[PDB]
């Protein structure tokens, strides 16, 4: 399930950081990557902690292996959009809050109360009780 | 008593509705488990001898497969469920002009305002578009579509 689209996407993300001795992401490379990233999240223990998720030396092959968690769901772009579409009869403005809350909580592979709170704190909604499915699909892959 | 074939068919329906892997169906769903077996139980039938809770209410009780087996046999399989002959003469109460035609508003009103009242959502889902100018709805066509 690691797709050519996904690994090429990861390859450019590796290659932009790179430039260090023949194809290895290191501490400095990450530190100066943050300089063009607009945020001072460069703190030394946290930076060097991100190396512990691999056995050593982050080359491109190791970088794909590090992202092994990410693939464990990760159904492709329009499949998640198509899945949500089945639960919308009204055609954008999308899924009514009560129905969605029931769908996750008491139907199929049931959500825990903590999982429901974890989502309601980051779901897009109106003031009546409707939930934007397409905005949730966008949030899963992120572009803002 | 049920046949081995009936027991396995009832089980094939059951193994869809115990969807959380528990080997147990939530009590609310038992009416719709019966509907999935092709019986047509009234909510009055469902709350009495079938032992269902309130409408749309979850969590209150659950049912094992062996418990479900007399709850098919002694319930909708032990009674009249109505035939074509029932529906034709019940509809003929609302046939003003004798032509097999009833207004779509009047037919929706019978479903939503009378008996074990239907949601508008239920009524629209079952409507096969059979409305003319003011030639309205052929009610026999509706009965044959709903009983196929």
């Amino acid at each position: 399930m690691f797709d050519q689209t996904q690994i090429q996407e990861f390859k450019e993300a590796f290659t932009v950081i790179d430039q260090n001795r023949d194809g290895i992401i290191d501490k400095e490379d990450l530190r100066d990557t943050f300089a063009a990233m607009g945020r001072l999240n460069v703190k030394n223990e946290e930076l060097d902690a991100m190396m512990k998720e691999a056995s050593g030396p982050i080359n491109f092959t190791v970088f794909l292996t590090m992202f092994g968690e990410k693939l464990k769901g990760a159904d492709p772009e329009d499949v998640i959009t198509g899945a949500f579409k089945v639960l919308d009869p009204e055609g954008k403005g999308t899924i009514k809050k009560q129905f969605l809350e029931e769908l996750l909580t008491t139907q199929c592979d049931r959500f825990s109360q903590e999982e429901i709170k974890n989502m309601w704190a980051a779901f897009p909604p109106d003031v009546g009780g409707n939930v934007d499915y397409k905005n949730i699909c966008y949030v899963i892959t992120h572009g803002d | 008593e049920f046949s081995k074939e009936q027991q396995e068919d009832f089980k094939e329906a059951f193994l869809l509705f115990d969807r959380t892997g528990e080997c147990k169906i939530t009590l609310s769903q038992v009416g719709d488990v019966l509907r999935a077996l092709g019986t047509n139980p009234t909510n009055a039938e469902v709350k009495k001898v079938l032992g269902n809770p309130s409408n749309e209410e979850m969590n209150a009780k659950k049912i094992e497969f062996e418990q479900f087996l007399p709850m098919m046999q002694a319930i909708s399989n032990n009674k009249d469920q109505g035939g074509y002959e029932d529906f034709v003469e019940g509809l003929r109460v609302f046939d003003k002009e004798g032509n097999g035609t009833v207004m779509g508003a009047e037919l929706r009103h019978v479903l939503a305002t009378l008996g074990e009242k239907m949601k508008e959502e239920e009524v629209e889902a079952l409507l096969a578009g059979q409305e003319d100018s003011n030639g309205c709805i052929n009610y026999e066509a509706f009965v044959k579509h709903i009983m196929s």
